[PDB]
């Protein structure tokens, strides 16, 4: 029981995992076991979703979050997102589960039975947190692996089946991407776009060509950067800029992951390209716009001249102008005039929504889709009662977009707290005062008074 | 310092404690269960059963409206249930 | 020794749970209040007093169960089990809401007993009585809310019912009918509560981050000994930090801790005064100048007038079911409503 | 309005650059106990 | 009160003949109604067209009359506008549009009868609440 | 030393009456801008068309408000989440009509408050303290982010951010209850536990220390003069305080360790407020409080009301009355 008590390690049980900071073998075992946990959940949860899946009903009516991910990749679904074959879902679940068993075996071995420290057994796998060269070597290895993952996505899109394209001409379909966007102007203009309304930063990516080109660039850049960090060691300015310790590296990663969690929240809330509404349900903006469209259709069928219908406030009841003049839906949904979706874009012309097209060319499938989205807006209670808070019990529905956004905002925030905690502690421990103030050399006592 | 009572950990890790309580705890739990499943709770506390909130064709609540006749009003409501 | 002195000895024995003379009042009353709440929430209905289901036995959950107030027709009756209403019939007593007055009265006397316990223990161990003094705020809140307010209103019916959701309904009723948020006494109460939470957090964190290193462990809790004479954290360093961060800082620990007593206690007392006012419908409901201006000028609008519209909605839509004794029938056409909703 | 926009861009860039280069200017060594943190 | 056979007895055709639904029938109807219809018709209102509701009187005044089991089954097979002038299977769920409304694909004749029975019974239980909207919540 | 070296030494100096630091270099200008704009707007700004329906709401003192009713009004629903700096307006008149001051103020404030947290860390580092006071500050800061940025992002408009005023805050709260039933949401319940318990424990700790002060003064002098700033010995008897509180409840319910005690004081309210901030930030994506409307039904099928149904009636009143001219269609979907 080496270092497995507070007396010998300096750490209490509630901080026990800090006892592993300098025990590389047991720490590797811990990480492999936790990765086994991740893979195991993927497999078990996917199998649970499949066992509870009713193929006829939309995915988003059934509390599914993983099956939509598989379907978006083009597996198991056909035109309009209809499910034609669930065996790909089942295969994903089974394979992840078996792999989880293997990972668990490896992690338990490295954590319980294998060498406690790897430095003696091997210098290739052993490391010292303060060895910047070795640290950057491991970082580069994992960068190469990640780049390979991005290129795997590219391969799925281009050579093995393609991706589900909600924008495909005909009403959404699996499509093979053959002309990925390699234009750096486009790819990095995305990064330079403002995050505010009508711009949306990277969350605004609205076509699979741009998606695939972006991931091509990510894979190549990651491979090059990993080779770079294998072959180099940090320069002097970096050496003087950073804290070089295990806890510091953990803190940096906590900050990065928090940022990624917030970004994912926005992605799933706003983007209906890589999160097709056929699978994840309408976005909030989409559902609001859909209500506007639905009642425009109903009243116009009754005989209203929607272009000229004046609302109570003087603004158009059904149609008005955005602050830059585009014709848009009226009512509160004026805030959502940046929304774009395949069921709505056929009605849009150069100046915005086109009155002639609204009057003459709205199709039954558009009417049906608008009704569906209006009635599956992402609003619901914690016990999964669909609709506004004042609605009565009857509909058992909370949108996958709501579940995913809320969960990952919670995770991103707590990981920001983690970044702050571990970064502050890393600084204090590197400087040597993380256990408190030295009584005989209290820094403040040697400073001049403020007044 | 301690006040002389036997330690709780000592008591709850002892064979005699569990000899006694493996009988007593289940008995009390079953007593409560039966208190409900036999319907005695309804009678004791005057709580309506699912079929006793309304008369068959009634939709008005049996609200007590007189302070000193409230007991008789409740009894009249109960009779009207029949 | 005399029997009084022998009894004093036994009551003040040092045992796991101290009893004391105050115990003779505290323990039966506190037990009866708590047990009454659990009993009512588990088995008792609110059908004959409110037209509501309020117990686990009827199908409510922890958030919706309650021991509900008696019917409005009961007035302010004590509703004693042997009283003229229940006439010694336990089942009828429960159906008439005697459990609410039972809980409220045994709980009030239990609070008296607990404060007496604070005094008695302080006297026995030789400390000053400031914990008992600070407890006056919870007692003032309880008295003002659960006894004085209903005593000023038509009956116990409008006191808070002992339950989670029932308390929430109490909040919303106060907003809708009293415009309680606009009341400067509630505002001072809010300041006291939130400032107390702020002081609690900031002081805890400051101590924990100005600790002296008094041991080698990375977990710093073992480096304190209760009998030690030295301060465990650096007041000088904490004062320097807060002076440079926020401009001002504490420099006197005694003042710091008295201030921690003073803030939340004073806030709760102020809120109690406000509720005494509301017992008489003596509200901070309106600003007369704004009302005159708005009446004369249909383009004048502020968040104050918006909130008044919200209150009118609350009253109209909740009164018929929340006040069943009034027999309100509001035809649909009279309900206030905005466009389309 | 264009002059205002350019002025604000210049000011913000000034302060942000101060932030970045200041934290690059050997910040870890600016503590009372141990300087050589690499 | 109880869910009695008298409550469960509802009109069967346009000639006044009545049928007595079983309690299992009524519960199955409620479940199927939640499954296939409540997204728009929760509580008897119509979210995407509030002017039309599922109240028995409204069904009675519909053309053809829909205040009986057979009328409601026919509506679910071949829905029409209120005056019966237009067939709206293209925009309303039905067996003949089950290809575009998949939740209708597996419904059987007994299932449709159960849904219709639920629609007719629920107002007998809830009164104005059925089709009344938020005013009566 | 070179000019840059001297400037860095001044910026990071621990001898300045108010610490500046690198976080302060961002904090000072942004907080000054936010403060100046807020004060000017609160006093003098003209009415703002918050809901985008050409119905301006008056927020400023000079336009008929008092301290309780005044506010800086959120930007127009016509703007949504669009960035609306002064230079995006055709004129200051347009900017004011559309509520640009709100955006300027809240953005500069959020940035400055983030830098305030960082500055707490930085000065702790300069003074050789432990670093986690900033972690305590992250709770209220997270709450500010939730009500000024996250909720607007989720709902699609800064017009739904909390107004910068007292009555505006109340309006925000009431509408929030109408649309999300926050009272029935466990995270707000944890927030209430956090703040009620924070106040409770504040009073408890203050009262216990005050009750255990050691005699160093006479009855004609404030007991506070019994403590001298920077004295080595403790000023109260924690052993006596523990004897009292342990006998008040029972021995093992009372802290005998001051460090554990102060950690608990920090942790309770901070965690509670973290959770309430998450409650707002998750209801931003329309995951609302528990809905038990009509959960209890009798044998026939009659609805048996509960206190939750009464709450629902109140919520309906709020919902139907709020923003009375802004809705054209039956559902309020954001
Ligand atoms: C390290 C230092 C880093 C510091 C850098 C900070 C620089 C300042 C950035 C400001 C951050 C706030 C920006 C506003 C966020 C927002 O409106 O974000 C929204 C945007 C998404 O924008 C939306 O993007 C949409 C894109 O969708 C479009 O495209 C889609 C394509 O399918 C669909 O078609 C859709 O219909 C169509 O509209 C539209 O453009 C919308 O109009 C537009 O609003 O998200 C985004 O860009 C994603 C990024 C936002 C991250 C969220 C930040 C949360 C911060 C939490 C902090 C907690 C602090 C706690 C302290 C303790
Ligand atoms: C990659 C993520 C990561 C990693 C690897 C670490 C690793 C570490 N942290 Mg850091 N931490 C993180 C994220 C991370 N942390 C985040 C996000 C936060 C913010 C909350 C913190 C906050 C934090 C603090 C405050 C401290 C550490 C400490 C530590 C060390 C000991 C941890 C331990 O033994 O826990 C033991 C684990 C437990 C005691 C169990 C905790 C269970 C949590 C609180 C509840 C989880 C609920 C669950 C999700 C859902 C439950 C469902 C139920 C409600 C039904 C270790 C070096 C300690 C340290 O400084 O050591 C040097 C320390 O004091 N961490
Ligand atoms: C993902 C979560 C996770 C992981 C991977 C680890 C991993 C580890 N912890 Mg940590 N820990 C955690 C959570 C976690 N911990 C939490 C939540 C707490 C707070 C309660 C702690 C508190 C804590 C302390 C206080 C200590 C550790 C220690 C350790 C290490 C040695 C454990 C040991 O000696 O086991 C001994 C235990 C056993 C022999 C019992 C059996 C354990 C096995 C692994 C169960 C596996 C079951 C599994 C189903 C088998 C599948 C096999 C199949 C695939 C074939 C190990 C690397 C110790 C350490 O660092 O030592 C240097 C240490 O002292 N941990
Ligand atoms: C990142 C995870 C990781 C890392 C860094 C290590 C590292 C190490 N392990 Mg451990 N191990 C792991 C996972 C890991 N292992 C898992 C998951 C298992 C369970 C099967 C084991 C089971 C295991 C045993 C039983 C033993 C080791 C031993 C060793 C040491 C020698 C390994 C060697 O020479 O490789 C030789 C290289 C190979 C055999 C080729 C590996 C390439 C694989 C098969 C495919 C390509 C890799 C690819 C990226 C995998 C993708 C998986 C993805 C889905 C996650 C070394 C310290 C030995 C030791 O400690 O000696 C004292 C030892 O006896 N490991
Ligand atoms: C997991 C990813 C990862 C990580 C952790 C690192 C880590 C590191 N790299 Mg490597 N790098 C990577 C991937 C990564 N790299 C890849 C993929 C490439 C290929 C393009 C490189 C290419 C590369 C080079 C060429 C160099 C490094 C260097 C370094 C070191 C200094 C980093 C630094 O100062 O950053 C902090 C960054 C800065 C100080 C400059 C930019 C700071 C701006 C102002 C921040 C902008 C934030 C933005 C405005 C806010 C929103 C973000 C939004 C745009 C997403 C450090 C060890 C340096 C070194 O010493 O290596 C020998 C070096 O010269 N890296
Ligand atoms: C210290 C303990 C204590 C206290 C302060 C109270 C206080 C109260 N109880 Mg609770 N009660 C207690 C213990 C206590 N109870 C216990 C242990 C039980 C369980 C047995 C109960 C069971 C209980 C029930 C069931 C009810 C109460 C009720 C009440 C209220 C009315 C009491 C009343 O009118 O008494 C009046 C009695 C006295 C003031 C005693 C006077 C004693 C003098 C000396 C008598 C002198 C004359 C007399 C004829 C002596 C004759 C001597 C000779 C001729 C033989 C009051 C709030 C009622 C309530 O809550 O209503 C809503 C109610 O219904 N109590
Ligand atoms: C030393 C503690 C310092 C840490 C601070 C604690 C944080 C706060 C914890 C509070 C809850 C305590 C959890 C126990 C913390 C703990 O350490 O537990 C251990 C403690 C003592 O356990 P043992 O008897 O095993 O003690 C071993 C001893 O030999 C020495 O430890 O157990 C109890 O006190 C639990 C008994 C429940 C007693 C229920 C009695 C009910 C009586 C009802 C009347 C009440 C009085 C009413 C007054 C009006
Ligand atoms: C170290 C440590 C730890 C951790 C641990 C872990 C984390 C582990 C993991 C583990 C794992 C991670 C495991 C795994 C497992 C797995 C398995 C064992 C699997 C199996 C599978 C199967 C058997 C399948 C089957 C099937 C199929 C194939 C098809 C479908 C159906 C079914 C499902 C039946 C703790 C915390 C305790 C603490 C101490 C130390
Ligand atoms: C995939 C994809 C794409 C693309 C993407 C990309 C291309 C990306 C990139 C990205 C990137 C490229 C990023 C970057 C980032 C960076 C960062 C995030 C940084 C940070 C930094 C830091 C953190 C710093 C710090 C500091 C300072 C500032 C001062 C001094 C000290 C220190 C150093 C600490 C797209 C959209 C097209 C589409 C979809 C898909
Ligand atoms: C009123 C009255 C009375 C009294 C009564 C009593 C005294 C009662 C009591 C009762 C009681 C005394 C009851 C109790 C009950 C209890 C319960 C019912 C409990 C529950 C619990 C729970 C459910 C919990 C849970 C949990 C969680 C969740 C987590 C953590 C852990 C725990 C376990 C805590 C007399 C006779 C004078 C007559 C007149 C009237
Ligand atoms: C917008 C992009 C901005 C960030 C771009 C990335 C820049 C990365 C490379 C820049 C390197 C800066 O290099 C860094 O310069 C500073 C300031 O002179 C040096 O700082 C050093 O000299 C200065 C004097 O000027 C002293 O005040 C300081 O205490 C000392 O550390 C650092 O030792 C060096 O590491
Ligand atoms: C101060 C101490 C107060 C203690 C009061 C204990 C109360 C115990 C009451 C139990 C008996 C109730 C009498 C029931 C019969 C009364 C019927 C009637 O004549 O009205
Ligand atoms: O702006 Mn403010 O408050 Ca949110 O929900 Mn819709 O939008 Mn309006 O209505 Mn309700
Ligand atoms: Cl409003
Ligand atoms: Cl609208
Ligand atoms: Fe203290």
């Amino acid at each position: 029981a080496t270092n497995r008590d507070q007396e010998s390690s300096g750490f209490a049980w509630w901080a026990g995992n800090a006892r592993l900071i300098n025990l590389s073998g047991k720490l590797l075992g811990a990480h492999v076991a936790h990765a086994g946990l991740i893979v195991f959940w993927a497999g078990a949860m996917t199998l649970f979703e499949l066992a509870h899946f009713i193929p006829e009903k939309p995915m988003y009516e059934q509390g599914l979050i993983l099956i939509p991910h598989i379907a978006t990749l083009g597996w198991g679904v056909g035109p309009g997102g209809e499910v034609v074959d669930t065996f790909p879902f089942f295969v994903v679940g089974v394979v992840h589960l078996i792999s989880s068993a293997v990972l668990g075996f490896g992690g338990v071995y490295h954590a319980i039975r294998g060498p406690e420290t790897l430095e003696e057994y091997s210098s290739f796998f052993g490391y010292d947190w303060k060895d910047k060269n070795k640290m950057t070597t491991i970082l580069g290895f994992h960068l190469i692996v990640l780049g390979i993952g991005a290129l795997l996505l590219v391969a799925k899109a281009m050579f093995f089946g393609g991706l589900y394209d909600t924008w495909a001409p005909g009403g959404g379909d699996v499509r093979v991407i053959t002309n990925p966007t390699l234009d750096p102007r486009v790819i990095f203009g995305y990064l330079l776009k403002s995050p505010f309304g009508g711009e949306g930063w990277i969350v605004s990516v609205n076509n699979l060509e741009d998606v695939v080109g972006g991931h091509i660039w990510i894979g190549l850049i990651c491979i090059a950067g990993g080779i770079w960090h294998i072959l180099t060691t940090p320069f002097g300015w970096a050496r003087r800029a950073f804290i070089w310790s295990g806890e510091a590296y953990l803190s940096y990663s906590l900050g990065a992951l928090s940022m990624m969690g917030f970004i994912a929240t926005c992605f799933v809330w706003f983007n209906n390209t890589v999160y097709p509404s056929e699978f994840y349900g309408p976005t909030g903006p989409e559902a609001s716009q859909a209500q506007a469209m639905t009642f425009l259709i109903r009243d116009q069928k009754l005989g209203a001249n929607v272009g000229s219908a004046q609302g109570p406030t003087g603004l158009g009841k059904y149609l008005m102008r955005s602050p830059t003049g585009e014709i848009i839906f009226g009512g509160e949904t004026m805030r959502f005039w940046d929304f774009r979706g395949p069921w709505l874009e056929p009605l849009r012309g150069p100046n915005g929504l086109d009155l002639n097209k609204i009057k003459n060319d709205i199709q039954p499938w558009q009417e049906r889709r608008a009704a569906e989205y209006m009635t599956h807006a992402p609003l619901g209670s914690l016990n999964s009662v669909g609709g506004v808070a004042t609605e009565i019990n009857s509909v058992n529905f909370v949108s996958p977009r709501s579940w995913l956004a809320t969960s990952h905002f919670v995770l991103a925030f707590f990981f920001l707290v983690g970044h702050l905690w571990h970064a502050g502690r890393a600084r204090a421990a590197a400087a040597g005062f993380e256990k408190g103030i030295d009584r005989e050399s209290e820094p403040v006592l040697s400073m001049p008074s403020l007044d | 310092g301690t006040t002389g009572e036997r330690p709780f950990s000592d008591i709850i890790t002892s064979v005699r404690y569990w000899v006694i309580h493996s009988i007593t705890i289940p008995a009390l739990f079953i007593a409560g269960w039966l208190f409900v499943s036999t319907g005695l709770a309804y009678d004791v506390f005057g709580t309506p059963r699912p079929d006793s909130y309304y008369a068959q064709e009634q939709r008005s609540i049996p609200l007590v409206t007189d302070r000193f006749e409230a007991k008789q009003q409740v009894e009249t409501f109960l009779e009207q249930l029949k | 020794r005399g029997w009084f002195d022998i009894l004093d000895d036994w009551l003040k024995r040092d045992r796991f749970v101290f009893v004391g003379w105050s115990g003779i009042l505290l323990f039966p009353c506190a037990y009866l209040a708590l047990g009454g709440w659990l009993t009512g929430t588990t088995f008792v209905t609110s059908w004959y007093t409110h037209g509501l289901a309020s117990s686990y036995l009827e199908g409510c959950n922890f958030l919706t169960v309650a021991v509900s107030t008696p019917a409005n027709s009961m007035g302010h009756s004590l509703l004693l089990l042997w009283g003229p209403e229940a006439q010694g019939d336990f089942t009828r007593w429960c159906q008439l809401g005697g459990l609410w007055t039972f809980i409220a009265l045994h709980g009030a006397f239990g609070l008296i007993g607990f404060m007496l316990r604070q005094f008695e223990i302080a006297r026995l161990v030789g400390v000053r009585p400031y914990n008992a003094i600070a407890f006056s705020a919870p007692i003032a809140v309880f008295v003002s809310v659960f006894l004085i307010y209903p005593l000023g209103q038509s009956s116990w019916f409008f006191a808070p019912s002992f339950g989670v959701a029932a308390i929430f309904r109490f909040l919303l009723f106060f907003q809708g009918f009293h415009n309680w948020t606009l009341n400067p006494f509630h505002m001072m109460g809010v300041a006291g509560v939130l400032g107390g939470a702020l002081l609690c957090a900031i002081h805890g964190a400051t101590v924990e981050n100005t600790l002296f290193q008094d041991g080698e462990g990375a977990s710093t809790f073992r480096a304190f000994n209760p009998t030690q004479a030295e301060e465990t954290y650096s007041m000088v360093t904490a004062n320097r930090f807060w002076s440079q961060i926020f401009g001002i800082a504490f420099s006197n620990k005694r003042w710091l801790h008295f201030f921690m007593l003073f803030v939340p206690v004073t806030g709760l007392w102020m809120s109690a005064i406000g509720v005494v006012g509301l017992a008489l419908n003596l509200r901070s409901y309106d600003f007369i100048s704004q009302e005159i201006r708005a009446a004369e000028d249909p383009e004048f609008e502020t968040f104050y007038t918006k909130n008044l519209l919200l209150n009118e909605g609350i009253r109209a839509w909740m009164a018929p079911q929340d006040q069943p004794h009034e027999n309100f029938v509001f035809p649909e056409e009279v309900l206030p409503r905005g466009n389309a909703l | 309005m264009e002059t205002l926009k350019i002025t604000v861009y210049i000011v913000v860039t000034f302060f942000v650059l101060l932030f970045v280069f200041g934290f690059l200017s050997g910040d870890p060594a600016r503590n009372p106990k141990r300087k050589d943190l690499e | 009160a109880e869910l009695t056979p008298e409550v469960l007895t509802v009109p069967l055709n346009s000639e006044g003949k009545t049928i007595t639904l079983t309690e299992k029938q009524y519960l199955e109807g409620k479940r199927l109604f939640q499954y296939a219809c409540a997204s728009c018709h929760v509580g008897g209102i119509t979210k995407t067209n509030p002017s039309l509701d599922l109240r028995t009187e409204t069904l009675a005044l519909a053309t053809p009359p829909r205040d009986n089991i057979e009328g409601l089954v026919d509506y679910m097979k071949n829905p029409t506008t209120y005056d019966g002038e237009q067939e709206i299977a293209e925009v309303h769920p039905s067996l003949r549009s089950a290809d575009i409304f998949p939740k209708m694909r597996n419904l059987t004749e007994k299932d449709l009868v159960a849904i219709a029975g639920h629609i007719l019974v629920e107002p007998k239980i809830l009164g104005d609440k059925w089709g009344g909207g938020k005013v009566y919540y | 030393a070179n000019l840059w070296e001297r400037f860095c030494n001044w910026v990071t100096s621990t001898d300045n009456r108010l610490y500046v630091g690198w976080f302060g270099v961002i904090m000072i200008p942004t907080l000054l801008a936010a403060t100046i704009c807020f004060v000017i707007a609160f006093i003098a700004a003209p009415p703002v068309d918050i809901d985008g329906i050409r119905e301006p709401v008056s927020g400023s003192l000079l336009y008929g408000n008092n301290i309780i009713t005044g506010a800086v009004v959120p930007s127009s629903n016509a703007i949504g989440l669009h960035f609306y700096p002064i230079w995006e307006a055709a004129s200051l008149d347009e900017w004011l009509y559309n509520g640009g001051p709100y955006q300027l103020i809240i953005f500069h404030f959020l940035l400055g408050a983030s830098c305030y947290m960082g500055r707490q860390w930085e000065l702790s580092y300069r003074l050789g303290m432990r670093p986690w006071i900033c972690v305590a500050y992250s709770a209220p800061l997270a709450s500010a982010f939730a009500v000024f940025l996250i909720y607007p992002i989720g709902q699609g408009s800064f017009s739904d951010g909390m107004p910068l005023g007292i009555s505006g805050t109340f309006n925000f709260m009431i509408v929030f209850q109408a649309e999300h039933n926050i009272l029935m949401h466990p995270f707000h319940q944890l927030g209430v536990a956090g703040v009620f318990g924070g106040a409770l424990f504040c009073a408890m700790h203050g009262s216990l220390v005050t009750s255990s002060l050691i005699r160093e003064t006479t009855e004609t002098e404030s007991a506070n003069y019994g403590y001298k700033f920077g004295q080595e010995e403790e000023t109260y008897n924690i052993v006596a305080a523990h004897g009292y509180f342990g006998r008040l409840i029972f021995q093992y319910a009372s802290f005998n360790n001051s460090r554990s005690l102060h950690f608990f004081l920090a942790a309770w309210p901070v965690v509670g407020v973290w959770f309430t901030a998450l409650g707002i930030s998750t209801m931003a994506f329309n995951l609302n409080g528990f809905n038990f409307n009509h959960s209890v039904i009798d044998a026939k099928g009659n609805v048996i009301n509960t206190w939750a149904d009464i709450i629902n009636r109140a919520n309906l009143g709020m919902e139907v009355m709020h923003e009375r001219n802004a809705h054209n269609f039956p559902l309020d979907l954001a």
